[PDB]
Parts: structure tokens; sequence; C-alpha cells
């Protein structure tokens, strides 16, 4: 079979997120569908956080599926952390179910994590990295023959440079799981090839960066998450100065700014700029790179790519976000696992 | 921006 998720832009390409049905009878909710992450968790209904307040919550008592648990869930993100307890239930996404999902039921994040109309997350990456140990919901429908195709067809609409948009758009683009949608991409997918090593996040090697015509030593490449939940492109420090020292007047903004990792450059100059993966460039559009001015000083402009040093435990040293698949359409390939893009339509 | 795990 195969199934849609029905994606919203929510915060000018900030997140898209999709609804999931947890419980009997079902209780539904949008979270961030996170390819840079493997649990599902949701914001109970006993959750004092203001944000919980203003938004849905599950309810684990209405629910007659809901199996309890005592053991503590608690995930940490690059924009924070979610803490709670495990729970299983029934859940329900893009028409497939998995009865007995175990997920977290969320009580306390870190300030702003999340807010409505968002109410968790789903995350889509490999069982390797779910913090609860569960098999991710995407991965139990993969493995159990229940797909036409192996692989789930990602397309993120892009609001950015769009003077009119809203902070919620629910024209935001989709998921398609178990195949790819031909409307959506032109010609051939290039697929890139992951190991049986690699099967944590999703991520693929960087062959090179060019911008403004020059490439950029990114020293030894780096493994790359390709990331649907992360809204920019996270870089090594080192290699985030290399990149906006090809831009004209770019700088790192001061950290008095409030915005130390972030760089600004002349708005009125146009990046082209490209990242190579699997041998061919993908082109990254002017609306994803310039983010606007930061400051007071108007005649500068933020730039997508940003500062983020990553522990040397972790296998991936880029963080490839939205900024970046916006511009192509996404085949995350179960097996043989792979990534692939394709032109958009 | 938001960066989703560790
Ligand atoms: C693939 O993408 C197209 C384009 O978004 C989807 O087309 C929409 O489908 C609904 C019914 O499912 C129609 O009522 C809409 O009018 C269509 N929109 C447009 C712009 O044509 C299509 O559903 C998707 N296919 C699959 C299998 O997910
Ligand atoms: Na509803």
């Amino acid at each position: 079979a195969t199934g849609t998720v029905s994606l919203t832009d929510v915060g000018l390409d900030a997140s898209y997120a999709g609804q999931v049905s947890i419980g009997t009878p079902a209780q539904d909710f949008l979270v961030i569908m996170d390819s840079g992450s493997s649990d599902l968790w949701v914001a109970g209904s006993t959750c004092t956080e203001n944000f919980c307040k203003q938004t849905y919550t599950f309810d684990t008592s209405t629910s007659s599926s809901f199996i309890t648990s005592s053991e503590a869930f608690n995930i940490t993100y690059g924009s924070g952390d979610a803490d709670g307890t495990l729970g299983t239930d029934t859940v329900s996404m893009a028409g497939f179910t998995v009865s007995d999902q175990t997920f977290g039921v969320v009580t306390s994040t870190s300030a702003n994590l999340i807010s409505y109309p968002l109410s968790g997350l789903m995350g889509l990456a490999w069982k390797s990295i779910a913090s609860s140990g569960a098999t991710p919901f995407w991965q139990t429908l993969a493995a159990s023959g229940d797909w036409d195709s192996p692989e789930m067809g990602v397309y993120l609409k892009r609001y950015r440079g769009d003077n009119t948009a809203s902070q919620i758009e629910t024209d935001g683009g989709q998921i398609l799981k178990g195949g790819l949608n031909t409307s959506l991409y032109n010609g051939s997918v290039n697929y890139i090839s992951i190991d049986e090593s690699e099967k944590d996040y999703w991520r693929i090697p960087l062959e090179a960066m060019v911008i403004q015509g020059n490439s950029v030593s990114i020293a030894s490449n780096p493994s790359c998450a390709i990331d649907t939940g992360t809204t920019l492109i996270g870089v090594p420090s080192q290699t985030a100065n290399r990149i906006y020292s090809q831009i004209a007047g770019a700088e790192a903004l001061s950290a008095s700014s409030g915005y130390e990792g972030y760089y600004q450059y002349p708005c009125d100059t146009e990046v082209t700029v490209s990242l190579q993966f699997g041998g061919m460039s993908y082109s990254i559009s002017n609306a994803d790179m310039n983010l606007g001015s930061f400051t007071r000083d108007t005649s500068m402009c933020t730039g997508a790519f940003f500062a983020m040093d990553m522990s040397s435990r972790s296998p991936v040293q880029w963080i490839v976000g939205a900024s970046f698949i916006k511009n192509v359409y996404t085949a995350f390939r179960y097996n043989p696992a792979a990534i692939g893009f394709a032109e958009l339509v | 921006x938001v960066v989703x795990a560790x």
C-alpha cells in the first residue's frame, strides 16, 4: 500500500508537521515530521507547562488501549529537550496503523521547543537512535512489507520569500509513505547508497560545496544528516568561516548580538550556492539562503549556513535541513538503504 | 532556527 501525510508549514519554513492519531478513540495531533530523530512523542494532558495549556495534548486516561509505563522518557535535540514517560498505544498516520507503538508522553520541555498548533514530534530516522529503544512507526511499516515500494517521498513547500505568507500554512508539502510522487518530481532519482553501519540518522557524505563559484574546503568529508526537522544548515565553525569568506562583505554575528553562530552579508548580494551529493550539484535558491536582517543594520542579511560544533561522539558533522531540502524532491529508501534526490516538477 | 536528536 501507499499513504500520504499532508504537511503544514509552520514559522516560514521553520518546521513541517503532519497528523498523527493516537489511542482509542483516536486523539489527533500535529507533529513535526523529523528525519533527524527516531522517537514519537506527544505532550500529555497532565503537562503543566505553558505551551501544553495552549495546544492539544494526549489524555492517557481516555484511551482504552493505552498501556502505561513507569519507564522514563527523555530526548535531547539541538533546540532543547523533552521529558516524560513511555507509553504504548495504537497509532495511525497516512492510513496505516501500528497497534502497539511505544512513544513518549511528554510533560516537560526546555522553553520554546514546540508550541501551538504542534503537540509533539514524529521521528522518521532509524531505530538505533531512538531514545525510547522502540522501533519507529515508519520502520515497522517498511519492515512488514506493507509498502508498495520500501521508501518515503518528501516534498517541503517553500514560503520563505513570500511576503504575504502566514505563520501557519496548511498547504505545506507532502510525505508519501511507500513510494515517490511522480507528479512532484521530474527526471530520474539520484540515489546515494547508505551502508549497514550508517543506519542511524538518515545521512550521506557531502562531496563538495560551491559558493560564489568557489569550491569550499569541507575537510576527510563530512557525513550529513538530511534532516526535515532542522530549519537551516548546521556546519562546523571552521567550515562556516570558510563558507562566509567566499561572500564579499560577510561577517560573523558578534555574540553580544544574541546571534553567535550566525553570519550576515550584504542583503543585495544574491548568493549562488550548491551542495554536491552522489555526483550531482544541487542548488539552494536565494529565497532559502537569505533569511533577512537579524539586526537594525538593514543592509546586512543572515545566511542559512550556521556554525554548530558537534560532539565528537556524533557520527554527523553537518545537519542539512529544510533550507536545502526545499530545493529537491527527497527519497528516504529503506532497502537498499539510500537517500535519493530528484529535481522538483 | 530549530534543530531536531542531540
Ligand atoms: C501526489 O501529488 C499530487 C500533487 O499534490 C496530489 O494531487 C492532489 O490529490 C488530491 C486527491 O488525493 C486532489 O484532490 C488534488 O486536487 C491534487 N492536487 C493537485 C495540485 O493536483 C496527489 O494526491 C499525490 N499522490 C499521492 C499518491 O500521494
Ligand atoms: Na481533531
